């Protein structure tokens, strides 16, 4: 679920998934 | 009985303490004398005699007042304690 | 992290606000409307506690001002996908659910019961269909900073509130790399940041290089990005961007192109991985205190490089004109063998402590030689040569390459302040690598000073002959209650070392819930823990039973996550099996270089005549009031005679004892300090007639 | 009931850059003591050759680019920091790398003289596009342990050296491991099995006899006490 | 190091090596120095040979703040510190720095070589107890050293038919060569051999027949091969000492060493123990892992109950018979049982060799709480407003909190790092202001020959018991200087008088059977200026009598104001120590017997109105008291706290009726000096000592003298004052 | 201490004169302190061989 | 390659027995390299001979005392344990010891046969009482290192044999530290202060001499492995 285009996959440890990306910070 | 002490821990402070009645005239009396040790070196060049240099044969360069506290340690010196 | 965490800072005095002083004790609390809004871990260690925060990572200004909160409305028991920002009252006056309670995947609360938050620091357990309003992750009470904190829910609150302001003071690394475990904020973090340049529209690279590259975009208009390299940041680090991408390749839009400080392939990477190993050696590691081997210093894996700037300018004087030029009065040839024509050092020549920088000429008035001066003036054939020497000169405690050099002349019409002409200023690049007195730290706030740094033959090393490059005291650990740095290094572990969780009999029960994708990993893997959302300890007690052998065909770790070790010195191995795995390891900026002082004698003040200096030729110490009680407990008194009056304050004592050190005399007496003599004069002054007197009571002359 | 058998050393091959020496037999308790030395003396004392500086043309410090390069001065310090060499000249050597035009930089291509080679031509130094070239001139020194750069620092050199980290150690890793055969009758003793690794400078025999003729010379010392 | 020694050293440097003729002059030779050429370092390592130098760590808060090390080049630019110091400058290696001064003058070196060497500085001046003595990681190295385990590797075993007893060894020689070769456990049950080990006293008593043992003497030791090698480090005539090294032992241990044997071999023998605890620690096995961590086996059933008991009080609650306070004071009382119930369980759960409890038990740092928050249950946690919040976390730091259970703690984290600063600054000022009473009393007399003397009980004879030891003799009479002979019930002297107190001759009184002795104080000393020695006694940091001239003012008010940064919470922290010292009115102003008489008082539910009949005769002193305090203990012959005031008793005069502190004033009026300076000593050794921290009573005997030192005068009459 | 200003014309008010036998006054006047080795029993001390 | 200072080596003398050995300057980590290896070679090398197993004809077994003498038999066993004995013969000898009446009974009167001798003739083993006798028939056996008894519980059978740990060394104590010294701008280099106590078989001189030759012969299988040089 990288946002961006050309991320590094790294697995997370996620049990819930996130319905609101962090906006601009 | 105790390893030789090695520093500025040499002599041991109680056997200084054993002579003085107390550390506060220790310090003066042995700061003392090493302004007299320090006086008879600088004038060791040329002039009077008047203040005795070393007692116990000093090492090769010891200050002067580590010079004081070993002949202290020695009972090489008397002081008079003021009031 | 630091630069973006200052923009989303959130001060609370100034002007128009508080004062430290004015202000109670009361207002430095956390509130119970602080969730969400402002970050309640992050905030300065220093007196300026609770009067400085941060945006929450969700938090939002709503355009009157105040702070705004996302949150997904539940209509009949049903999670909505669509969100509302609620204000603190909008907040107050409904029901608030957790993030955290079990939902189905239809959106039907399994628990009828469900925690809540309510008015003000209320929490209660309320039926599932009463509650109004559910949060949207377990992340959302967390600043930026905290948020990259990994396993953050197991550390207290003041460590996770030191590591998070320890992260904000990381000095960039001359080969960043990526962590092990690490939360998702990393990314975002970094591409926000704005230190990475991201192509702006997809393209195709044409040709890359170190200085600037060049991208096609779709539409037939090319773009080049020029990116910064060894810039001096603003509190004296360097910043560099090397690009990540090769000729040939599609980027698409928002994919980042180079890296700039503290970043591995688009990710925020303040630190490097070391292996550590959690025990007391020999007492170098005593009362947190560390150990590091000296593979890091030889393999510059802490290598940081730092950029000074000097600057000097030639304004005009009523007397005359001052010029910058190669020659100097009264200088030996060999010292001024570096300087160019133009009368600077020359790019890429190495200067030392004391050296001169740029040479330059002041004006002088009339004043005559002192006679042997004169004479040896006549003698030599050396006029008096009446210009004055101010070339700048490194300061004390500098050295380094010049790596550029930067002149404005008001000839060429460049702007100058008023009454200046030559304006040059020197950049000095110095490249540090760790040594003792430096400091490390983790991200769970433990800090750490390097005691000593053993050969690499001394260290401990595995049963395969892997040394350990870093050792922790265990007896910090559990007192100060930061356990979540073990569960760190233990998922560090399973991570480099890879795991493959057995699966032809089916998934255990412990790793029910881990993602598919998470029951096997590569050697050398990246893993994330989520903050409040993250591998439980029976994931990582499962995985650390499942971990890949080496090479070798052995398996280093046990079950429980130790391993037997070798002394480095004796030779044998250690009683009992010892603590090890990968730990992320920062590098402070709190460097030794900067702190070690000392002062023999300087300038001096010119009202009290008291030391000082400015920190080139360096200022003494403060000998204050309580230093001045514990003189006195010991019954010391010449000492304190000294220390308030030959060495601080008698301007004729002064003068005097450094002479008699210099000459073979003894130390005079002290005098009068300035000090009270100035207090005197002053007192005087007031019309108050202050006058010292001995027994007799006549009046002394001071 | 001294022992008759003295102890002997047999070499062991499993790989062409790792070999296993088993030493036994040996006195009881004694094993890890004589393995730990020998590691000791293998990680820090084998003499080796690296490189000690570099001189680019068109640069004058390692604080730059040069154009053409996909990465900056530093990257390629590192990379070549990594390099292998060996040299049986006792004497500073000087090695050059010239290569223009696009493709890839390796130290393949580097041209060492008489009495130096590359025991690695596979590395890969830096990256060059057709705008660019790259011309590099590196002294190779022997030497043993670690010499800070700054050795060069105060050789008062022109300003075109750039002095690089030495790194003389050929030895990689070293661990050992002790069988021993604790039994109720007094042939009671311990067989040692020691790992070496080398960087492919040299054998691991070559690195375990100059180990051995270090501590013999150094417990010579003990012999001449008498 | 050495780029700070060269720069702070360069008069004399430069001087030195003006004298070696490696320069001309002196322009040259600051040329030289300020260049660092390869001739200045052999020079500046000869003229620092014996330069003692005055290290300093900011915020200097006690007379041990300030000590005076030899200088040792070394590289780096850190300056190296002895770790038993760190104790004394209370510093931690975490990025702390401290200021370094150097003495010039010959008066000034000798001055930084007597009074102020680290050596010379073992005892604090506070109380006489070790303060450089193995602390933190050295102690768990010489715990598990000491400690003995059951059924080890090579334990003595007795004879069992042919096969005769094995773990007798003739020499600790012997015991270590066979440890080096594998078959003995350093830790096991031996029977050694010990020749130059005196035995203990109830040994040497029987073997030699109290001959006295000399080396070369050979007895029969049942130890283990650790506490040989441990006794080896402590300076040879010591008795053997045969039990596990908790902290305590350590401490009694060196204060025993400092009480018997001069001070250079009490600092050789505690740099030894430093050195071989920091040797045995890293082979202690003490680390940290998810599997040393344990969680309690059934910490769910016991908080199920506990949730379903509060879920009961909630639904009393619910039905509306309860309000909040009730409802609040339910739940946390519930709760703090709950926690009391889970850290009992946790502890029985735990074995004696986890890292966690090893350390803990071992005295080596911490305390138990901070386990159990980190294994068992955090438990409720403070609300800024300061009361507890009814909920609590359930999980402990190992499980994981919540999110609202971690926002709910950092209140606490907040309020603490908040407070620290200002509890800091109240601590200087009340130091300063300590400082600033005693500036005047010194030390000028050796004896001023007076007869006045306070009585302290020394240990008050049980009913049923021989004897009950005070429970704060240590601190009451300890080392104050006897008053008085205490003769026995005979004709006999126990102690001679003017002769001062200690160990041995405490002792000798408890087993005599004397109880009260009359011990001189400083508190009624005869000089016009200062206080004579005799009635200051023996000091704390020298361990003898108190030499002229030295000043103790500034030590009590260094030692009164050194604790208040750990001195943490009618509030019962600083704020008391500061209120009991300013002599103000205190908050609760509990009533007093002005006369003593039989009580009759009437319990007014709105205002309590106490009286009291004098039993000799006179009218009801009347009292009007609040009703929403508490009734303190009455004086009754049973002295029990939990009875009640009961009307028509006969209290003493002067004594307190409700809880509360009574005014110093008030009873300074009613009873008279002597009781009014009990009250002020025994209340604020009392708050001092509930946190932990112990300060010899003549501390605060010195600051007491001064503040009582006043005479107010009703009439003039044939006297100008006013 | 507290109130300059007051002490201050308080003490020009009634001319008062105070002894320098404080620990205070001689540091602040650079004095040797009354304590320790500073008391005259100790300063004055005849030393000879 | 060089060494750029030679290591010497100045004996001190504590005791007649005991002695201080300091090697001094060593390259920095040598220390640790030279001291453990050497501390281990000089305790565990240098061959020696001691008691094996004693006989007691009086007692049938070790849980009572034997008639006739006031120590108990582990006391006895004790004592003969400590007695140093040299022995040039590979095979294990027998020796016994004979005494009656009252009087106390030393090493000294022990008759050895050829070979064997005892360095301690003034050690006591036991006392006896009026009428009191014992005759102990124990064994002397060469070797190296420390074994315990229980390695030596098989040995044969017999009526009352008692194997007891036998010390085959003449060094029984060696300890070792290490000091910085400032030989240059380094003032990094080690100085080995090795402290050796000997029984009176060996002196610690020759104690140390023979264990260089052990280690150095040793170490002389590593050298041939191949022809490399080094430095001094
Ligand atoms: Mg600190
Ligand atoms: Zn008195």
């Amino acid at each position: 679920n990288n946002s961006v285009p050309g991320a590094p996959n790294r697995v997370s440890f996620a049990k819930l998934r996130e319905p609101l990306e962090v906006p601009g910070l | 009985g105790y390893d030789t002490p090695l520093g500025i821990t040499n002599p041991p402070i109680d056997e200084l303490l054993d002579r003085v009645s107390s550390k506060y005239a220790l310090v003066i009396y042995a700061a003392k004398r090493a302004r007299q040790i320090n006086d008879y070196y600088n004038q060791l060049g040329e002039g009077i005699l008047e203040y005795v240099g070393p007692l116990v044969e000093p090492g090769l360069q010891e200050k002067p007042l580590s010079i004081a506290l070993r002949e202290i340690h020695a009972d090489l010196l008397e002081h008079t304690e003021g009031e | 992290l630091s630069g973006l965490t200052h923009k989303r800072r959130l001060s609370a005095l100034g002007p128009g606000g508080l004062s430290r002083e004015r202000a109670g004790l009361e207002v430095r609390d956390v509130h119970p409307s602080h969730y969400g809004r402002m970050c309640p871990i992050e905030t300065p260690e220093g007196p300026n506690i609770g009067l400085i925060g941060s945006l929450s990572v969700y938090a939002r200004v709503n355009p009157f001002g105040f702070i705004e909160t996302p949150y997904r409305k539940v209509v009949d028991g049903v999670v909505s996908d669509e969100i509302v920002y609620l204000t603190a009252d909008e907040e107050d006056r409904h029901v608030v659910a957790q993030a955290n309670s079990p939902i189905d995947a239809d959106g039907r609360f399994v628990e009828p019961r469900v925690l809540v938050r309510r008015k003000a620091g209320e929490v209660e357990y309320v039926p599932s269909s009463e509650v109004d309003y559910m949060d949207v992750s377990p992340r959302q009470m967390v600043s930026v900073a905290t948020a990259m904190i990994p396993f953050l829910e197991h550390d207290d609150a003041n460590r996770a509130l030191m590591g998070a302001n320890m992260q904000r003071q990381a000095v960039p690394l001359v080969r960043s790399e990526a962590p092990l475990v690490g939360t998702g904020m990393e990314l975002r973090a970094a591409i926000d940041a704005g230190d990475v340049v991201v192509a702006e529209e997809s393209g195709v690279i044409e040709e890359v290089s170190a200085d600037y590259i060049t991208v096609m975009h779709d539409n037939g208009t090319r773009r080049t990005y020029r990116m910064r390299k060894f810039a001096r940041s603003n509190h004296g680090t360097c910043a560099n961007q090397c690009p990540i991408v090769d000729a040939g390749d599609r980027v698409e839009a928002g994919q980042v192109i180079a890296d700039g400080p503290c970043t591995d392939d688009g990710e925020m990477a303040l630190g490097k991985n070391l292996l550590v190993a959690i025990m007391p050696w020999e007492g170098h590691n005593y009362e947190d205190a560390i150990i590091l081997s000296n593979r890091l210093v030889e393999e510059d894996v802490l290598t940081s490089i730092h950029i000074e700037e000097h600057e000097i300018d030639a304004r005009d004087t009523k007397l005359g004109a001052e010029e910058i030029t190669r020659d100097i009065p009264n200088i030996s040839d060999e010292v001024l063998a570096d300087l160019d024509e133009r009368g600077i050092v020359r790019i890429g020549a190495e200067v030392r402590d004391g050296d001169i920088l740029v040479g330059k000429v002041t004006p002088k008035g009339e004043t005559e030689l002192t006679p042997e001066e004169r004479l040896l003036r006549a003698i030599f054939g050396e006029k008096a040569r009446e210009v004055r020497d101010t070339s700048l000169k490194v300061p004390h405690g500098e050295s380094g390459k010049v790596i550029g050099i930067r002149v404005f002349s008001r000839e060429d019409e460049d702007e100058l302040p008023a009454g200046v002409n030559e304006l040059v200023r020197v950049y000095v690049a110095q490249k540090r690598k760790i040594s003792d007195g430096d400091k490390l730290a983790g991200r769970h706030g433990n800090k750490g000073v390097i005691g000593k740094i053993l050969p690499v033959e001394d260290m401990p090393f595995l049963a395969d002959g892997t040394p350990v490059d870093i050792i922790l005291n265990t007896h910090g650990v559990p007192r100060r209650m930061n356990i979540g740095q073990i569960l760190e290094t233990h998922l560090g572990w399973c991570a480099h070392s890879g795991w493959k969780v057995d699966a032809a009999k089916g998934v255990p029960d412990w790793a029910a819930r881990l993602p598919d994708e998470l029951l096997e990993a590569q050697p050398n893997a990246i893993v994330s823990t989520p903050v409040f959302d993250g591998a439980q300890e029976a994931e990582l007690q499962g995985l650390l039973s499942c971990t890949l052998p080496n090479r070798d065909g052995d398996v280093l770790v046990d079950a429980d996550g130790k391993a037997m070790l070798f002394d480095g010195r004796s030779g044998e191995p250690f009683p009992y099996p010892v603590t090890v795995g990968y730990m992320y390891i920062m590098k402070l900026h709190h460097l030794v270089d900067d702190k070690i002082h000392a002062r023999s004698t300087g300038p001096y003040s010119m009202i009290t005549q008291q030391p000082l200096g400015g920190k080139a030729q360096f200022g003494g110490q403060r000998f204050g009031e309580m230093e001045c009680w514990a003189m006195q407990a010991y019954g010391a008194a010449y000492t304190l005679q000294e220390l308030l009056t030959i060495k601080s304050d008698d301007t004729v004592g002064r003068v005097k004892v450094y002479e008699a050190i210099v000459k073979g005399e003894n130390i005079p007496e002290p005098g009068i300090p300035e000090s009270f003599k100035v207090l005197l004069k002053e007192l005087q002054s007031l019309c108050l007639n202050v006058e010292v007197l001995s027994s007799d009571g006549a009046a002394i002359e001071l | 009931m001294l022992i008759s058998q003295r102890p002997t050393l047999s070499e062991d091959v499993l790989t062409d850059n790792r070999s296993q020496f088993v030493i036994e037999p040996l006195e009881p308790g004694f094993g890890y003591t004589l393995g730990n030395s020998l590691r000791r003396t293998l990680l820090s004392s084998i003499p080796g050759a690296a490189v000690t500086s570099i001189r680019i043309d068109g640069v004058l410090h390692e604080f730059t680019t040069v154009p053409g390069v996909k990465e900056d001065v530093t990257e390629i310090i590192l990379n070549l920091k990594s390099l292998v060499v060996s040299s049986e000249e006792d004497e500073p050597v000087t090695m050059y790398l010239r290569k223009q035009g696009p493709g890839e930089v390796t130290a393949g291509d580097i041209v060492p003289p008489a009495g130096v080679t590359v025991h690695n031509p596979g590395m890969h130094i830096a990256t060059l596009n057709d705008k660019g070239k790259l011309e590099v001139e590196l002294v190779v020194e022997r030497g043993r342990g670690y010499v800070p750069a700054v050795q060069n620092r105060a050789s008062g050199a022109e300003i075109g050296r750039i002095p690089v980290d030495s790194i003389y150690s050929p030895v990689l890793k070293v661990t050992y491991k002790v069988d021993a055969t604790r039994v109720e009758q007094r042939t009671d003793f311990d067989k040692l099995i020691l790992d070496v690794e080398t960087k492919n400078s040299i054998s691991p025999r070559d690195a375990l006899a100059s180990a051995g003729k270090t501590l013999v010379e150094l417990f010579g010392l003990a012999r001449e006490l008498n | 190091p050495k780029l700070m020694a060269l720069e702070l050293f360069k008069p004399f440097v430069m001087k030195r090596l003006v004298d070696l003729n490696h320069a001309q002059n002196i322009k040259s030779a600051k040329r030289m120095v300020e260049r660092q050429r390869p001739q200045v370092w052999d020079v500046l390592e000869e003229v620092i040979a014996e330069h003692p130098v005055l290290l300093n760590r900011a915020p200097t808060l006690h007379r041990l703040g300030i000590q005076a090390f030899e200088p040792m080049l070394v590289e780096g630019k850190a300056i190296q510190l002895h770790p038993l110091v760190c104790e004394a400058f209370n510093a931690d290696f975490d990025g702390d720095q401290m200021a370094v001064h150097l003495p010039l003058s010959a008066e000034a070196q000798a001055e930084a070589r007597i009074l102020m060497l680290s050596s010379n500085n073992i005892l604090s001046p506070a109380s006489g107890r070790p303060l450089a003595m193995p602390r933190l990681d050295m102690v768990t190295g010489l715990y598990y050293l000491t400690t003995e385990v059951p059924g080890d590797t090579g334990e003595y075993q007795p004879a069992s038919g042919d096969h005769p007893e094995t773990g007798v060894y003739s020499s600790p020689a012997e015991a270590i060569m066979a440890a080096d070769r594998g078959v003995l456990s350093v830790r096991a049950k031996i029977k050694v051999r010990l020749t130059q080990l005196r035995p203990p006293v109830e040994i040497e008593a029987e073997l030699f027949g109290h001959s006295g043992w000399q080396p070369g003497d050979a007895w029969m030791a049942e130890t283990t091969l650790g506490r040989v090698m441990f006794n080896e480090l402590l300076p040879l005539g010591y008795p053997f000492v045969n039990k596990q090294m908790h902290k305590k032992v350590q401490a009694a241990i060196i204060n025993d060493l400092a009480e018997r044997y001069p001070m250079i071999v009490v600092a050789q023998t505690v740099d030894k123990l430093k050195d071989a605890g920091f040797y045995w620690a890293t082979r202690s096995g003490v680390t940290v892992s998810m599997a040393d961590v344990l969680v309690p086996p059934r910490k769910k059933e016991i908080l199920d109950h506990y949730e379903e008991r509060a879920d009961k009080v909630e639904k009393q609650f619910q039905r509306g018979a309860l309000n909040h306070d009730e409802r609040n004071e339910a739940l946390v009382e519930i709760w703090k049982e709950a926690t009391d119930e889970v850290g009992q369980a946790l502890r029985e759960h735990y074995p004696d060799d986890n890292p966690i409890i090893t350390i803990v038990d071992s005295g080596a740092t911490g305390n138990f709480t901070q386990t159990r928050t980190l294994a068992g249950m955090k438990g409720l946690v403070t609300n800024p407003k300061g009361e507890f919040i009814p909920r609590p976390v359930k999980s402990s730091f190992r499980e994981g909190l919540t999110v609202l259970e971690y926002f709910i703690n950092t209140h606490g984290a907040r309020k603490g790092l908040a407070d620290t600063a200002l509890r800091t600054a109240d601590s200087g000022y009340l130091t300063r202001r300590l400082v600033d009473v005693s500036q005047d009393v010194i030390v000028r007399e050796h004896d001023c020959q007076t007869e006045r003397g306070i009585v302290v009980e020394l240990a008050e004879r049980a009913p049923d018991g021989t004897l009950i030891r005070d429970p704060y003799i240590e601190t009451s009479a300890y080392a104050r200087t006897l008053g008085t002979d205490a003769v026995d019930e005979a004709g006999n002297v126990i102690v001679e008088r003017g002769q001062d107190l200690g160990d041995p001759e405490i002792d000798a009184l408890l087993a005599a059977g004397i109880t009260q002795v009359k011990v001189r104080s400083v508190l009624t000393c005869a000089t016009s200026t200062g206080v004579c020695a005799t009635c200051y006694g023996r000091s704390m940091a020298t361990g003898k009598l108190v030499d002229i001239g030295e000043a103790v003012g500034i030590v009590a008010a260094q030692s009164i104001g050194e604790p208040g940064t750990q001195l943490t919470m009618i509030t019962g922290g600083l704020p008391r120590v500061q209120e009991l010292f300013e002599a103000r009115v205190p908050r609760g102003k509990a009533p007093i017997a002005d006369v003593t008489g039989r009580v009759r008082l009437e319990d007014g539910e709105r205002f309590y109105k106490i009286t009291i009949v004098p039993d000799d005769g006179g009218e009801e002193v009347v009292y009007d008291k609040i009703s929403k305090r508490q009734r303190l203990r009455v004086f009754k012959h049973e002295d029990g706290s939990e009875r009640v005031l009961s009307d028509g008793d006969h209290v003493e005069v002067g004594q307190q009726l409700m809880e509360g502190s009574a005014d110093p004033h008030e009873v300074l009026r009613v009873q008279g000096p002597r009781e009014v300076q009990i009250h002020l000593v025994r209340e604020v050794q009392e708050v001092y000592r509930a946190q932990g921290v112990s300060i010899h009573d003549k501390h605060i005997e010195v600051i007491v003298r001064q503040m009582l030192r006043r005479v107010t005068i009703i009439d003039s009459g044939s006297t100008e004052f006013l | 201490f507290q109130e300059t200003t007051r002490v201050l014309t308080d003490a020009a008010i009634n001319c008062r004169s105070d002894k320098l036998n404080g620990l205070k006054e001689n540091v602040i006047i650079g004095k040797l302190i009354p304590a320790g080795t500073g008391i005259n029993r100790y300063r004055n001390i005849a030393v000879q061989p």
